[PDB]
RNA sequence: UGCCUGGCGGCCGUAGCGCGGUGGUCCCACCUGACCCCAUGCCGAACUCAGAAGUGAAACGCCGUAGCGCCGAUGGUAGUGUGGGGUCUCCCCAUGCGAGAGUAGGGAACUGCCAGGCA
RNA sequence: CCUCCUAAAGAGUAACGGAGGAGCACGAAGGUUGGCUAAUCCUGGUCGGACAUCAGGAGGUUAGUGCAAUGGCAUAAGCCA
RNA sequence: CCGACUUACCAACCCGAUGCAAACUGCGAAUACCGGAGAAUGUUAUCACGGGAGACACACGGCGGGUGCUAACGUCCGUC
C-alpha cells in the first residue's frame, strides 16, 4: 500500500478538506474513475479498489493511480487520556475533493471500464462517478 | 625567444592557410602553460596548492596543502616548450603533470599549433 | 566557561582598567592594547593583569 | 454548428452562477483586433453538440444579436464531477 | 508519557512600526527586522539588528528600487 | 570581463557617495586616454568635464594615456570646476586604482584647488 | 538637426538569453613591451606603468530574428467582508471585493546629462 | 533563554501541540583599506581510484555564514591580505 | 590482460505530462491593522492625573484553528 517513502516532517495538522479537486480530466489514459463525494481515502481503500479493477481488467490494459496518500493520521492507544503529546501516525491518507480523478485506465473496452470501475468503487467510501477523457 | 620568434614567423602563416583565418587574432595562441605536481623544472618558484574541501577517503582536510604548481606565461613559457580537452588545450602527463592553455577554439586547432612546433604525437 | 576574565591596566598609572575575557590555553601571550585612559584622557597603552 | 447567444447584461460570480441556476451559462468570444463579446448559452443545447469532436475542430457560428461569429472552441470550463460546461472561450476566426 | 517538545522563545514584536505616509520625529524606528527584507533609502538609517530608523523628521516612503527589485524605505523630508 | 568586475570594484563607493549626496569628480580611464566629469548628487547631470579626447588637451600632450596627460586633465577639471564655483567634490576612482594616472589625475586637481 | 562611440544616471526582464548578421576614421577592445611606478601566497593572467606596429578574432556596441525567459487582457473559476439560509465534517443565496493558473495577445526596451568622431 | 510552525497576510496569542537549538566562541573570527567570488558536474591530465591537486568549459550561489532555525547577505554580511 | 553480446531486469540526471504541504512560495486576495484628509452624527464617546474598587474558576453559540476520532454538554487558543 502507498505510503511516502520519506517526509520533512512525521506528524501532521489535522486540516479541513474544502474546495474542489485539481486534476478533474482524465489525463492519462481513456477511462477514469472521479470523486463526487468529499472525505480521506486511506492507503488500504486504495490499495483494496486497486486490486479489484486490475482482477477485472484480467491484467489487460493500463492503470494510474492518481492520488497519492501522503497525509499522515496519528491515532491515541486505547486506554490513555486526552494530551501528554500528539499520537502516533498509524496509517496514510490523500484528501479527496468533489471532482478528483482517483483511477484511470486505458486499453480496455469502456464496458470492461465501467465493470471494473464499478468494482473498485464498492471499496471506497466517496461516491464515485465514471468518467471518459474529453478531446479539450 | 626561440619559440616566440618561430610562432609568428611560421607557425602564424601555415595555420592562416590551413583553417584560412580572417585575421591573426584568430589563430591559437600558447596562452600559458601550467606545471601542476619544481623550481629546477620551470625556474619559477612553485605555488602550494591546497585543498578545497575536506574528503573522507584520502584523510585530507579544507586548507591543507595537498598540491603545488607554476604558471609560466610568455617569454619563460616559451623558453620552457622548447625544454585535447575540447577547445584548444593539451595536457602531458609526466612519468608531474602539464598543461598548454590556448586561445583555439576548437579541438583540430589546437593540434595544429603543438605538432606546428613540432610536438611529438 | 573556557574564557577566563582578566583586567587591561592603564599603564598610566591611573588605576583605570578595562575587562575583558581570554582564552588562556590558545593564548598565554599578555593581551596589550592601546586604549583611552579617561583619568588622563589619552589613548595609552593597557596590559592584561589579574581580575 | 450554429449557436444562439445574446449578451450578457451583468458579469460576475453572482450573476454567472444565476445563468447556471437556469441552465444557461457564460461565455466569450474574443481574439482579432474587436472588444471581447460576453455572451450567455443554453446548457442542453450546447452541451448535447459539444459531445461530438467536431465541436472542438471545426469552425462554429455564434448567432447572437442575429450576426453571424464564426468562431473556434478555445477552452471549455467543465463542472467538477457533474456532466456540465460552466464556460466556453470562443476565439474568432 | 512525555513529549520532548514544549518549547518556543518570546515574540520579538518585529514589523513595521511606521507605515507609509506616517510622520516621524529623527530617531523613529520604522521597522524592527531580521537582516534587511527593507534596505535603507534616504535619510533612513540601519542598525546594528538591521533596524530601519528616520534620520530626519519627515514623511515614511516605502518604495520598490534597483535591478534587484528591493523594497526600500525613505524619509521625505 | 574587466569593465563588470570594475563597475563591481567601483559599486560600493559609488552608492557611498549617492548617500552622502556628494558632488562627484568621477575618473575613466582607458589604455589611451583618461577622463574626468564632475557629477552632481543626482547622478544625472554632468557640471563640468575634461578629457584627453577634448583636442584642447589632448593637442598640447605627449602621449593621452600617461601620468603627463592624467595631471593636465586633473588641471583642466578643477579649474573648470572653480569657473562654476565647485570647491567641494569627492572622489570617485570608478574601480580603478588609486595609483599612477587616476593618482596623478587627482593630486593635480587638489594641486589646482578642488577639495578632496 | 541626424548617425556613431565613450562616461554617468533614470528605469529594473515588453528591458534578459539564444541565434543570424555587422562596426575599427574616431571611440572602445584586444594589442606592444616592462630597468621603471606598482603587482603575482607562482605567473606583467589580473593589478600597474611606458606605448601605438597589428586585429576586430575574442569582447563590446549596433541591427535582424520568437526558440526561450519576460509581460499580459477579457471572460470564467477559487477565495472572501457583511447580512441571510441549508441536508451544517461542507456548502448555498443577496450584496460588496475578487485572485492564482491558463487563454487571446504583447514583446527583440525606452529615456536624461556631458564629452568626442562623423555627416 | 533562542528559532520555526500552530498564529486566522500589523503586534500579540494557549495546550503534557508539532520540530530544533543555547548556558558559548573569537585580540581576530573585532575595526578599516584594498582585492576576490560559490556548489555541482562535463571534457582532458603522473601516481590518482567515485572523490585530492592541475587545465578548460558548463553552471550561476543549487555555495558560504564559528554553532539551531528563520530572515538576510554580491555594494556582499561570503573569501584573502 | 581484457572484451562482446546480453537481460522477468533495478535505474539517477534531464525532458514532457499529474497531484500533494502547518514548519514549500518564481504568485496572492477579502478582511484586519497603521497613518492622512473630509462631512455628518454621538450626553467627551478620547487621553492624562488623582480617591474607591471588584476581578484574575468562566459558560455556550457562530466563525478561524491546535488537540482528540473534523468523538464529547471534551480540551486549548484567536475573534464576535
Ligand atoms: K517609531
Ligand atoms: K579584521
Ligand atoms: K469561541
Ligand atoms: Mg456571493
Ligand atoms: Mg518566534
Ligand atoms: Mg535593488
Ligand atoms: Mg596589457
Ligand atoms: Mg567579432
Ligand atoms: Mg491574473
Ligand atoms: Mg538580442
Ligand atoms: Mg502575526
Ligand atoms: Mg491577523
Ligand atoms: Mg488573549
Ligand atoms: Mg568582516
Ligand atoms: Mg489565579
Ligand atoms: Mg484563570
Ligand atoms: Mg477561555
Ligand atoms: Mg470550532
Ligand atoms: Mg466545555
Ligand atoms: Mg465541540
Amino acid at each position: 500500500m502507498l505510503q511516502p517513502k520519506r517526509t520533512k516532517f512525521r506528524k501532521m495538522h489535522k486540516g479541513r478538506n474544502r474546495g474542489l479537486a485539481q486534476g478533474t480530466d482524465v489525463s492519462f489514459g481513456s477511462f477514469g474513475l472521479k470523486a463526487v463525494g468529499r472525505g480521506r481515502l486511506t492507503a488500504r481503500q486504495i490499495e483494496a479498489a486497486r486490486r479489484a479493477m486490475t482482477r477485472a481488467v484480467k491484467r489487460q490494459g493500463k492503470i494510474w493511480i492518481r492520488v497519492f496518500p501522503d497525509k499522515p493520521i496519528t491515532e491515541k492507544p486505547l486506554a490513555v487520556r486526552m494530551g501528554k503529546g500528539k499520537g502516533n501516525v498509524e496509517y496514510w491518507v490523500a484528501l479527496i475533493q468533489p471532482g478528483k480523478v482517483l483511477y484511470e485506465m486505458d486499453g480496455v473496452p469502456e464496458e470492461l471500464a465501467r465493470e471494473a470501475f464499478k468494482l473498485a468503487a464498492a471499496k471506497l467510501p466517496i461516491k464515485t462517478t465514471f468518467v471518459t477523457k474529453t478531446v479539450m | 625567444a626561440k619559440l616566440h620568434d618561430y610562432y609568428k614567423d611560421e607557425v602564424v602563416k601555415k595555420l592562416m592557410t590551413e583553417f584560412n583565418y580572417n585575421s591573426v587574432m584568430q589563430v591559437p595562441r600558447v596562452e600559458k602553460i601550467t606545471l601542476n605536481m619544481l623550481a629546477a623544472i620551470s625556474g619559477q618558484k612553485p605555488l602550494i596548492t591546497k585543498a578545497r574541501k575536506s574528503v573522507a577517503g584520502f584523510k585530507i582536510r579544507q586548507g591543507y596543502p595537498i598540491g603545488c604548481k607554476v604558471t609560466l606565461r610568455g617569454e619563460r613559457m616559451w623558453e620552457f616548450f622548447e625544454r585535447f580537452d575540447g577547445r584548444g588545450n593539451y595536457s602531458m602527463g609526466v612519468r608531474l603533470d602539464i598543461t598548454i592553455t590556448t586561445t583555439a577554439k576548437s579541438d583540430e586547432e589546437g593540434r595544429a599549433l603543438l605538432a606546428a612546433f613540432d610536438f611529438p604525437f | 566557561g573556557i574564557r577566563e576574565k582578566i583586567k587591561l591596566v592603564s599603564s598610566a598609572g591611573t588605576g583605570h582598567f578595562y575587562t575583558t575575557t581570554k582564552n588562556k590555553r590558545t593564548k598565554p601571550e599578555k593581551l596589550e592594547l592601546k586604549k583611552f585612559d579617561p583619568v588622563v584622557r589619552q589613548h595609552v597603552i593597557y596590559k592584561e593583569a589579574k581580575i | 454548428f450554429t449557436i444562439n447567444a445574446e449578451v450578457r447584461k451583468e458579469q460576475g460570480k453572482g450573476a454567472s452562477r444565476r445563468l447556471r441556476a437556469a441552465n444557461k451559462f457564460p461565455a466569450i468570444i474574443y481574439g482579432g483586433k474587436e472588444a471581447p463579446l460576453a455572451i450567455e448559452l443554453d446548457h442542453d443545447k450546447v452541451m448535447n453538440m459539444q459531445a461530438k469532436a467536431e465541436f472542438y475542430s471545426e469552425v462554429l457560428t455564434i448567432v447572437v444579436d442575429g450576426k453571424e461569429i464564426k468562431v473556434k472552441a478555445q477552452d471549455v470550463q467543465r463542472h467538477p464531477y457533474k456532466p456540465k460546461l460552466q464556460h466556453i472561450d470562443f476565439v474568432r476566426a | 508519557g512525555s513529549t520532548r517538545n514544549g518549547r518556543d522563545s518570546e515574540a520579538k514584536r518585529l514589523g513595521v512600526k511606521r507605515f507609509g505616509g506616517e510622520s516621524v520625529l529623527a530617531g523613529s524606528i520604522i521597522v524592527r527586522q531580521r537582516g534587511t527584507k527593507f534596505h535603507a533609502g534616504a535619510n533612513v538609517g540601519c542598525g546594528r539588528d538591521h533596524t530601519l530608523f528616520a534620520k530626519a523628521d519627515g514623511k515614511v516612503k516605502f518604495e520598490v528600487k534597483g535591478p534587484k527589485n528591493r523594497k526600500f524605505i525613505s524619509i521625505e523630508a | 570581463d574587466k569593465k563588470s568586475a570594475r563597475i563591481r570594484r567601483a559599486t560600493r563607493a559609488r552608492r557611498k557617495l549617492q548617500e552622502l549626496g556628494a558632488t562627484r569628480l568621477v575618473v575613466h580611464r582607458t589604455p589611451r586616454h583618461i577622463y574626468a566629469q564632475v557629477i552632481a548628487p543626482n547622478g544625472s547631470e554632468v557640471l563640468v568635464a575634461a578629457s584627453t579626447v577634448e583636442k584642447a588637451i589632448a593637442e598640447q600632450l605627449k602621449y593621452t594615456g600617461n601620468k603627463d596627460a592624467a595631471a593636465a586633465v586633473g588641471k583642466a577639471v578643477a579649474e573648470r570646476a572653480l569657473e562654476k564655483g565647485i570647491k567641494d567634490v569627492s572622489f570617485d576612482r570608478s574601480g580603478f586604482q588609486y595609483h599612477g594616472r587616476v593618482q596623478a589625475l587627482a593630486d593635480a586637481a587638489r594641486e589646482a584647488g578642488l577639495q578632496f
